[PDB]
């Protein structure tokens, strides 16, 4: 099968670590901090890495019961399936298939459904990805919410992601961390089984990022959140298993109102995007632009400088 | 590759009207956002508005009605119909476009 | 000419195109007792968007704008924008801007708001009543039942994002929300326009075959049952493709890739939805690994296994 | 197309222990879902615990922890360790199994009660 990739414009397509759309391609360097994501990756023929999941809107969602001390508003979720089956900590993923994969505050909500008669409610939810008690590769996620009596025990629970907060008082968007992966099993614990850094090893190339604005409930939050490839991307890669005959792959993205070729890039075989160009910078692109594959080139290929 | 000037400005009287242009030349077929920015004393440069080659266009919250954006299918001119002008309008306007995802062109 | 296909992704791995959820289950069941209209995830075999379909799974039931309201209230008038925050055009040939709900109920989600010159950010409890007179999406108006009655500024980039429905407990329960019953985009006394056309099985002992999900409940006893005609991703792949349609109908075969066996034939009609051979209600109990395969271009008379 | 038949049921003690187990015959190759229901006095039937060929399983709530589904990897029996028996397990037990969308065969149930007794 011949290698190819969707022809998808970037704001037709989902970011791949929040269920967000995309907004713009950026551009910069990231030798200041470890590109370590866990979701949005997969490989050119399809091998999904870390986190990985196909749904684009079962990303940062958890599923199970929720227990809680009584008085108390933090409850304890433990984690099911995304389908509802048990969960098996001994898959060899460094947590449940799309689990949060920065440290940083998320805002949802938490809702419940009584099973014998069909009742429902929610609530205000937020959970703390760097707290102590953030172990989800055991199992178990807490939740602070906004009541201490309404959540019943032995009920299905789903968390809604919706944003981020951070501190008022400490300095502006020093929250989130989006480079900063969580501690999966606990404060203690190592990660596992995770999907490798990403560095541009090309001398005069940087990492092109598929960009997002992260919603924000309450502060000065970070809201910048940078993925290696659109979630469209890794659903289109599992499917067509087109095997890689080189470690990159030239990408030509284009106008298709005028045939204009606005920039080059190499998307490499382990799932990441690089370009030719030099600082920080965002991309502006008409709105039908979108990327195309031209060949497979080897890797001391020399991009034109551009984007 | 794209070179522009603008023409219209002026002092005017709250409440009143301008409309300001801006002529493109050199390789316009290759202009995909056109754009008008102004710059207001003490204040950094803020976008006014844009529309693309498709017509898609796009207004600030405080010319919401007021200010309106428009370019010729040739895209060697586009316009800014400024009506019932207040006191906040006040400063340099530059007309702006996007030639390439880095490449742009700024007015005098 | 181009190949016809269908994602080999399992149903467990795609998304509702009505609903950003995921899909749990394919169920069948009669439809003559109500009009089977659904705006989104309406999508030709050949990739022609229809209604309010677009492409983005998470983008449904999502509102951008500004916010206003009299003061001292808490209901807010959102201004409608474009998804990518452009100017919203009222005279495209569609129903509602896309992505607009397809059926009447009480969506309940978070409204969020930044302020541009600082960064502050603030997010509030929020509902959306679809059935409300007031709502009118295609001319650029939603209203949003909020918790505040001053914490949201005017002028600022606002977003709802959508996470259940809800209902009165004290009335008859599982009465709300209705998915057959399309809003009024203009209003209560305005009339829908450019709509996709309704869905019905035609052929004789035939019945739509729904992709079914269930909606996040937040209040009260709701009918949480959300059915789309396909799946989100079948939308974006017609899309992409846009391979010619041989026929009318493409017969797709279920698969369970442990086995090899097939477990049911369908229907794809070239419109965009899925028939199967079957009579009364019933949830389907598939492989988690199972899926479609295109396997030939039938005819509108074709007699289907029955199954499904 | 599949027949099953349960056994090993029968009276226990409160905390107690059983073992149910799900004789299986004929296109056993065809299921995929293999399965453990219960109906207790006053009450419809209700699900106890699902297993997949690949081993994925489910257990309702009242159950976790305390109940175990297992399955032979040829699909030809499956079982059911109960342990932490309470009389509110009482009830007949059905094996179940799925081998088509809309196909499924049941077992005859084998009833177990949980009191004490002589």
């Amino acid at each position: 099968k011949p290698f190819s990739v969707p022809v998808l414009t970037v704001e037709e397509m989902t970011n791949s670590r929040f269920p967000i759309p995309l907004e713009k391609l950026f551009t910069g360097p990231s030798s200041a901090f470890v590109v370590q994501p866990q979701n949005g990756r997969c490989t050119t023929d399809g091998v999904l890495l870390g986190t990985t999941q196909l749904s684009p809107v079962n990303i940062c969602t958890f599923r199970g019961d929720v227990t809680h001390i009584t008085g108390s508003r933090n409850y304890t979720m433990n984690l099911a399936s995304q389908n509802w089956n048990d969960y098996d900590p001994t898959e060899e993923i460094p947590a449940p298939l799309g689990t949060p994969d920065f440290v940083g505050k998320i805002q949802g909500v938490l809702t419940q459904t009584t099973r014998t008669d069909g009742s429902t409610r929610g609530h205000k939810a937020t959970v703390y990805t760097g707290s102590a008690d953030f172990a989800p590769k055991l199992g178990r996620v807490q939740f602070e919410t906004d009541t201490d009596r309404d959540f019943e025990a032995n009920q299905n629970t789903k968390f809604t992601p919706v944003g981020v907060i951070q501190d008022g008082g400490t300095t502006h968007r020093n929250e989130p961390q989006q480079w900063v992966l969580p501690s999966y099993s606990g404060r203690n614990t190592h990660n596992v089984h995770l999907a490798p850094a990403v560095a541009p090893t090309f001398p005069g190339e940087q990492l092109l990022f598929f960009r997002s604005t992260m919603p924000g409930c309450s502060g000065y939050p970070n809201m910048d959140l940078d993925c290696l490839l659109p979630q469209e991307w890794v659903q289109y890669f599992y499917q067509e298993a087109a095997p890689a005959q080189s470690d990159v792959a030239l990408l030509r993205f284009v106008n298709p109102d005028t045939g204009r070729v606005l920039f080059e890039c190499k998307l490499h075989k382990s799932g990441y995007v690089t370009v030719a160009h030099t600082g920080q910078h965002d991309l502006v692109i008409p709105p039908n632009g979108y990327f195309r594959f031209d060949s497979w080139v080897n890797q001391f290929y020399t991009l034109a400088p551009m984007g | 590759q794209v070179q522009l000037q603008e023409s219209g400005g002026g002092l005017v009287q709250p409440g009143g009207s301008l409309r300001l242009s801006c002529a493109a030349s050199g390789d316009i077929f290759s202009i995909y956002l056109m754009g008008w920015y102004r710059q207001s004393p003490g204040k950094q440069r803020e976008l006014v508005a844009t529309i693309t080659s498709s017509g898609e266009t796009k207004h600030v919250y405080s010319v919401k009605g007021r200010f309106t954006i428009s370019r010729e299918n040739a895209k060697n001119a586009w316009y800014l119909q400024m009506n019932s002008l207040k006191p906040e309008d006040t400063g340099v306007y530059y007309c702006h476009a996007v030639t390439g995802v880095i490449a742009s062109s700024w007015g005098q």
